[PDB]
RNA sequence: ACGAAUCUCUUUGCCUUUUGGCUUAGAUCAAGUGUAGUAUCUGUUCUUU
RNA sequence: GUAUGUCUAAAGUUAUGCUCUUAUUUACUAACAA
């Protein structure tokens, strides 16, 4: 059912919101609001704000700092956003204070496993589809192999044909060097070595073939 | 430590390895034919192969040692954690 | 044995100036700078006439300002050819890649070795890596202390000196009205 | 899986490609470049590996790992002439970065090719490198067992590092040597050029004073001790400025009287006394050694 | 700076109005 | 296939943009002794950006463990590219005024700006009033 | 062999210059003044490229803006006016070299053929022709009459944050970031001699006027080198200054570096001795990364400096005339010889 | 470009005439080796004789393979040039090829590099055909 | 994905490429003679 | 015990798969069903381990 | 529904703890119906 959000902050969800938080940053409430189901975006980033964000502080305020919350309200008149500022607390947590001196797991686990999935998935729509053209290629390539695998077992010798070129000047890389740069012409002789390294390589590839 | 040192460093541990255990001209061609020991340049290949094999399964071995995502991210973390 | 490094040579580190100052450079000759100027602005002139004619564009062509292949001997000429075809037939925008032809080695020299403050420095300049609170390319989660920052909303102080009076002072002008 | 030639010639291609289509991007991604020419390497084909290389350097010269791993790539093949003659290359390149002159002197080394390795160091150690260098030279030319044109290059490695640690160092080393004839004469040597160039245009005063040190321990091992005297006098007379000078003649006077040490160490503490500030304690000092006008202009001030 | 020799200005517009050019034609009579 | 495009209108910012990273780079580059790599300069670009963004925010770009040297050298680029900003801000707005030609497009991202702008100014002001009393 | 040469050194005396000080400031652009250029034929008035793209011409003697020039777009990275003929060529990030004529106060010719936002140009002393390179790494070559660019002088593997056009065979001095600086033979399309004595991006460079010769700048070190044989000249004693943004000689071999720390240094080009370091200030309200000294250039006089600083200022310097051997004297020389180039 | 390399064109080929009337068309055709602009020159070797002869490949080209513009062969020998590089790779060596890059871009490419292929090194410096024929010869006996 | 620009389009490929032969709108010549300075 | 070599670990050094632009944070946060598919749920029984 | 992107379009290149059965959810998708 479609509905106006808002209720109460369930642990696991508070959780889930923290975790969104390190994932997205400060500063995407929409996306972190979207991850959870109920709350909404500005109840989001109000929550991390005033609750959720580990650089604030609940720790009892001691004598001086008393006298300093109390002074501030005598002297500023419950503009406690200032006042919180100047404490270097909460806003809320100050308020509540000063007044205290004067004197559904189905859901939940639903949502969890659907958060878990999104943060753990971290690519857009042009990077899935890319992997998964790599994966079908790859596919494609091997049952390709197959085939001519099967012919050659067969009898009959198929070359596998060449990627179907997508302009005039496209590169096979196999027909010759890319882009031959010579090593610098040479000082010391290079002319045995030239043959055995020649000689290396024919036979490399006459291992292949019997391979 | 600066590239410098960790050079000369180096050098002096692979001369510690080596611790363990004729030129010809044609000056009209140019070509200098060294004619040295061929036993020695295949000790040379199988020396320095096995030192940068001992290098690749010393990373393997880093590498399986263990707040993130995916297998990069664990590693930034940790990028940001050194400091 | 005398050619390791042969392209190489210290004579190239060494100022020519630091031993014998002034040693005075002569600031070219002014027949030489015209024979420079000559040589340089007929090349330009010919290649910019060469742009020209070679433009399809007839209008500037009015802004254009024998050999033997051997022993034996010919005559060149170029036959005028039919103004609809293409006056050059050859060219049609190949991409082509340059080969470098770096043949000649060059050094790349630089006289210093910087230990101690080479080494202390780097302590200084290793920059962390920038993690931002607005924008994961790769969506890598981080600590929230790494997300979150600033910490220094802790002033309070300078920002007093002022309101104590103005409040103290309202009260009191309260207190006066009031009684 | 890579069974048949045309298959694998089918792959490497489409290796290739892919490769090739990455370094069409991030033409500067040496990794990329690197792990391409590792690739080659892996199929057997050298050419192509060191054509990688050779596009690879153009693009950036400047990063030296590349040129180590193209090296070491070379070596692998016991394509030694080409290693060598890149290696070479590499030096005429980029001359003035170090490990490249390192590899360079280990392959020759592992090459047993002794001369050459001397030859290669006697160019190195001309163009005015770094003292590392000179020092990885002389450790070279020691474990050549031999010890002539060593003295040469110790001789010239003072002309390039004109350094009190570089004489020190060579001092040390006839201190190996046998014959103490030289040791004493490569001490009258190191003298006479402090004594040429006395005025501000080397080292401190706090390197002269070192090896005025050690010159003085060397004749204390030695006999003649008047010598020693003689040039601590000398030293006194040649330099101003002794406090360095004082306190080293003031150890050798206490090691080899007694109230002139106390004295005029004890006038250094005052001084050092003052540079701190006890400067009742210096005064008092003063005053007691003491001279006495000095010790009451100094006790007014 | 209101006090040194360094001689601060905090110039706004034109003096010549985009018409009076910076080198002038030079001609016959 | 030298088609080279010269800036319009409609690809001026972009262009900027590119320049500047590219000056600050040089820059840093030239500042930083070790010769570090181009994946070492994207972090420091990255950073730049980050800072950018805090300065848009007004939350004032602090990250700890910086060289003050770079620290300085991206404060100097920002205020440049914050001073282009505020300035062709003002211009269009009286452009605006005018009633010229403007891309509608153009007009709400000059809204924009002017408002992170007039924020930007706000708690500036808040600041101050804070700083030195009412 | 380095003692000699360390004592030939001691042996000779760099000469007494008079020292500098802030004569005149001018907030005048609404950016960076990272383009200075000053008439050559006249030596009254001298334009200087803001950010704002707003060229501004400035009367020295008074002092005050004679007129704003406004075509580009971006950046202004460059200008430069032809003392042969009346042309204020210009440059910005936005690819133009566009070609004032000052006949007129408007533009003229566009030279497009620019890949990427240029940084310098230079105009050829005896020809009716310009150079111009930006981060496309290519020094181009442009026909004025004929608004073409003639040739491309390829070559450079990063950008070319400097060029200078001289009268010789080598017409063209191309200063890179890629730790190079490079000697053309124009004519055949080559590097005639590539000098590369530098650690980082050579991206302040300057022809000395009387002796044919070109200062360079590195993140440190300044060579000066002499471009005949296409050879070296002389190491300076920039040790400890900051990064060069500008390298504007005098007349009277009086060689300045701006430096990015802010300091103006102050060398005797024929030596090396840096006789005077001044610590630049800020305007009142500006942060202390923005005094950067980003321009410099010397008047036809080479009695007055003047320096492009992104504190939006346009700085003048002149030289001390109460100044003498024993009332204000360099800053003692002394190559410091530890491990040095001197 | 300016047209600063001639045209290299054998004699057998070009007809025993001591003046022929040839045309040049610059930037007159793609070469037949790596597709590329270049000034097509062509002939009738007599003024009544039907076959025009032009220039296929590229003064660039013909350089590289160090042989004739017209004919494809050897400016000294005028013999095929795979044939020569056969006959090299014989004598004096085991293996001398001239690879040509068969991909339309690299072809280009290979094209522009300043230097020679196999045989064409050797039949360059007439000197060292010299000695290549004189070692041929001995090889026969 | 989408990525800041760090190795600018350097101008030797444009400069080992063929030319067109197009006729561009500016390079119709525009301003034929130059001006001169009294010297 | 000194010298050396081989192996394992620990400390540091090296970051070794280790965030690759800009704009108005680039903009705006919903009213759906049944039919099918797909996956994921959960139960559900029994089998044998 | 589209941009767009792949695919096919025929001639043989001469070598010797689980399985199971189901019912329910939720999500996404759907030019398929309402
Ligand atoms: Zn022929
Ligand atoms: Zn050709």
């Amino acid at each position: 059912p479609i509905y106006v959000k808002g209720g109460v902050w369930t642990n696991v969800e508070d959780q889930i919101l923290k975790a969104a938080v390190q994932k997205y940053g400060t500063h995407q409430w929409s996306k972190v609001a979207s991850l959870l189901q109920k709350k909404t975006a500005r109840q989001s980033e109000l929550r991390w704000n005033e609750y959720l964000n580990p650089k604030l502080n609940f720790t009892e305020f001691s004598k001086e700092e008393d006298a300093q919350l109390l002074d501030l309200a005598r002297e500023l008149p419950n503009q406690w956003r200032t006042i919180a500022d100047m404490m270097a607390r909460p806003a809320q947590v100050c308020v509540e204070r000063y007044n205290r001196l004067l004197e559904l797991e189905d859901e939940e686990k639903e949502m969890l496993a659907e958060a878990r999935a999104r943060l753990l998935n971290t690519q857009g729509k042009k990077a899935t589809r890319k992997i998964r053209e790599r994966m079908l290629e790859e596919s494609k390539r091997i049952a390709e192999l197959q085939k001519r695998r099967e012919l050659k077992q067969a009898g009959i010798n198929v070359a596998i044909k060449k990627p179907k070129k997508k302009y005039g000047t496209d590169i096979d890389y196999n027909e010759d060097i890319v882009y031959e740069q010579a090593p610098m012409p040479g000082i010391y002789d290079t002319s045995t070595e030239d043959r055995q390294i020649k000689k290396k390589f024919e036979q490399f590839e006459r291992k292949v073939n019997r391979k | 430590i600066s590239y410098d040192q960790l050079a000369k460093l180096s050098y002096e541990k692979t001369l510690r390895n080596l611790a363990t255990q004729k030129v010809q001209k044609d000056t009209k061609t140019g070509k200098i034919t060294i004619a040295d020991d061929d036993k020695l340049v295949n000790k040379l290949a199988v020396s320095l192969q096995s030192e940068s094999k001992k290098r690749y399964e010393a990373r393997k071995r880093q590498m399986q040692n263990a707040s993130f995502i995916n297998d990069k991210n664990k590693q930034f973390n940790e990028k940001l954690s050194r400091e | 044995t005398d050619q390791i490094a042969k392209n190489v040579k210290l004579d190239d580190f060494i100022p020519k100036r630091q031993s014998n100052f002034e040693l005075s450079v002569p600031l070219p000759t002014k027949a030489e700078i015209q024979e420079c100027t000559a040589r340089t602005k007929s090349y330009i002139q010919r290649l910019v006439n060469a742009k020209l004619a070679n433009s399809n564009n007839r209008a500037s062509s009015r802004y254009v300002t024998l050999l033997l292949n051997n022993s034996h001997h010919i005559e060149v000429v170029s036959k005028q050819m039919d103004p609809l075809l293409p006056r050059f037939v050859g060219k049609k925008a190949r991409k082509v890649v340059a080969p470098t032809e770096n043949d000649e080695v060059v050094p790349v020299l630089h006289m210093d070795g910087s230990n101690d403050r080479g080494e202390a420095d780097p302590n200084e300049w290793k920059i962390p890596a920038a993690v931002s609170n607005w924008k994961n390319p790769n969506g890598y989660t981080v600590a929230l202390e790494r997300r979150v920052g600033k910490a220094l909303d802790n002033e309070n102080n300078t920002i007093n000196d002022g309101f104590m009076k103005l409040s103290e002072a309202l009260e009191n002008a309260d207190k006066k009205a009031r009684q | 899986d890579i069974l048949d030639l045309e298959e694998l010639r089918e792959y490497q291609r489409r290796k290739r490609t892919e490769y090739e289509g990455y370094l069409k991007r991030n033409r500067l991604d040496m990794g990329q470049w690197i792990r391409y020419a590792q690739f080659e390497i892996e199929q057997h084909d050298m050419r192509r590996a060191r054509s990688i290389f050779e596009r690879a350097l153009l693009v950036d010269s400047s990063f030296i790992p590349l040129w180590i791993r193209y090296i070491d790539a070379e070596l692998k093949v016991k394509c030694i002439n080409h290693a060598r003659n890149l290696m070479n290359r590499a030096i005429s390149t980029l001359p003035r970065v170090d490990k490249l002159w390192y590899k360079y002197l280990i392959v020759e080394e592992s090459l047993n090719n002794v001369e050459i390795v001397r030859s290669l160091y006697t160019k190195w150690c001309s163009l005015e490198p770094g003292v590392n260098a000179w020092n990885s030279f002389v450790d070279f030319e020691i474990r050549q067992k031999n010890w002539n044109g060593v003295r040469e290059i110790y001789s010239k490695y003072v002309m390039a590092h004109p350094q009190m640690q570089t004489w020190l160092k060579w001092v040390r080393f006839e201190n190996r040597h046998g014959n103490t004839e030289f040791t004493r004469s490569v001490y009258s040597l190191a003298i006479d050029t402090v004594a040429n160039l006395q005025n501000l245009q080397i080292w401190s005063d706090m390197e002269v004073a070192k090896l005025v040190n050690s010159f003085a321990h060397w004749e204390a091992a030695q006999q003649e001790y008047e010598r020693s005297s003689a040039l601590y006098q000398i030293a006194i007379e040649k330099w101003p400025s002794n406090q360095l000078l004082k306190a080293g003649l003031l150890d050798f006077e206490k090691q080899f009287n007694s109230i002139e040490e106390t004295i005029s160490y004890k006038r250094k503490m005052e001084y050092e006394t003052i540079l701190s500030n006890y400067d009742t304690w210096w005064l008092y000092l003063d005053l007691i050694s003491e001279f006495p006008k000095q010790i009451m202009q100094t006790f007014e001030k | 700076e209101v006090e040194v020799l360094m001689e601060t200005k905090n110039t706004q517009s034109p003096q010549t109005p985009l018409v009076e050019p910076v080198t002038e034609r030079t001609k016959l009579q | 296939n030298e088609i080279v495009k010269t800036t319009t209108k409609q690809r001026l910012d972009a262009y900027y943009d590119l320049e500047l990273r590219n000056s600050v780079m040089d820059d840093i580059l030239e500042m930083m002794p070790e010769s570090i790599r181009q994946k070492k300069a994207r972090t420091i670009l990255q950073h730049l950006s980050e800072a950018w963004r805090c300065w848009k925010a007004n939350i004032p770009w602090d990250v700890p463990g910086m060289p003050a040297p770079i620290k300085k050298i991206i404060e100097r680029y920002i205020k440049s590219k914050a001073d282009a900003w505020v300035s062709a801000a003002h211009y269009n707005r009286e452009r605006i005024k005018r009633g010229a030609h403007v891309e509608k497009t153009m007009v709400k991202k000059n809204l924009g700006r002017l408002t992170r702008l007039w924020i930007k100014n706000e708690q500036e002001r808040q600041r101050q009033i804070q700083k030195n009393g009412p | 062999l380095i003692v000699n040469r360390y004592e030939k050194l001691l042996s000779q005396r760099p000469e007494w210059h008079a020292p500098w000080k802030l004569s005149r400031v001018i907030n005048g652009h609404l950016g960076w003044v990272r383009c200075v250029a000053i008439d050559p034929v006249d030596n009254e008035w001298f334009i200087t490229g803001s950010n704002d793209t707003t060229m501004k011409v400035w009367d020295l003697a008074t002092g005050k803006l004679k007129t704003t020039l406004a075509g580009h777009v971006m950046t202004v990275r460059d200008v430069a006016v032809s003392d042969r003929h009346p042309y204020l060529f210009s440059v910005s990030e936005d690819k133009t070299v566009k070609c004032w004529d000052l006949e007129k106060n408007q533009i003229i010719r566009d030279y497009y053929g620019h890949l990427s936002g240029v940084r310098t140009v230079s105009i050829h002393p005896t020809l009716d022709l310009i150079a111009t390179a930006g981060r496309d790494s290519v020094i181009k070559l442009w026909d004025m009459r004929t608004r073409i660019p003639v040739i491309t002088l390829v070559g450079h593997k990063g950008p070319i944050n400097q060029v200078q056009c001289t009268p010789v065979d080598p017409q063209v001095v191309s200063s890179s970031t890629d730790a190079t600086v490079r000697l053309w033979d124009v004519v055949a399309g080559k590097t005639m001699k590539v000098l590369t004595h530098h650690k980082r991006s050579v991206r302040a460079t300057a022809l000395h006027p009387k002796e044919f010769s070109v200062a360079s700048a590195c993140t440190d070190d300044i060579r000066s080198w002499g471009l005949a044989e296409g050879s070296l000249l002389t190491n300076f004693e920039s040790e400890k200054t900051g990064i060069i943004n500008t390298l504007s000689i005098n007349q009277d071999d009086v060689l300045f570096a701006g430096g990015d720390n802010g300091v103006l240094s102050f060398y005797d080009y024929k030596s090396g001795h840096k006789y005077q370091s001044l610590a630049t200030r800020e305007m009142v309200g500006s942060l202390e990364g923005e005094r950067s000294v980003l321009c410099s250039t010397f008047d036809k006089t080479g009695l007055r400096l003047i320096t492009g600083e992104a504190d939006k200022s346009i700085k003048i310097w002149k030289q001390d005339e109460t100044a003498t051997k024993e009332s204000e004297p360099g800053l003692a020389w002394n190559p410091n010889l530890s491990a040095k180039r001197f | 470009e300016i047209n600063e390399p001639p045209p290299n064109i054998c004699e057998q080929c070009l007809g025993d005439e001591a003046n022929i009337r040839m045309t040049k068309i610059p930037q007159g055709s793609e070469c037949k080796i790596c597709t590329l602009p270049f000034t097509l020159y062509h002939f009738k070797t007599s003024k009544r004789s039907n076959n025009i002869i032009k220039t296929l490949i590229c003064v660039r080209c013909a350089t590289q393979r160090n042989i004739c513009q017209c004919c494809m062969l050897d400016s000294r020998w005028h013999i095929p040039i795979q044939l020569r590089d056969h006959l090299i790779s014989l004598v004096n060596e085991e293996n001398v090829m001239t690879e040509e890059a068969k991909n339309d871009m690299m072809k280009r490419f290979l094209s522009l590099k300043n230097v020679k292929l196999g045989g064409a090194q050797i039949t360059s410096d007439p000197s060292e055909a010299d000695n290549i024929v004189d070692k041929l010869k001995n090889i026969l006996l | 994905s989408h990525r800041p620009q760090l190795e600018a389009r350097s101008g030797a490929k444009a400069a080992a490429y063929t030319p067109t032969g197009i006729e561009h709108a500016r390079l119709l010549p525009g301003h034929t003679t130059l001006k001169y300075r009294k010297f």
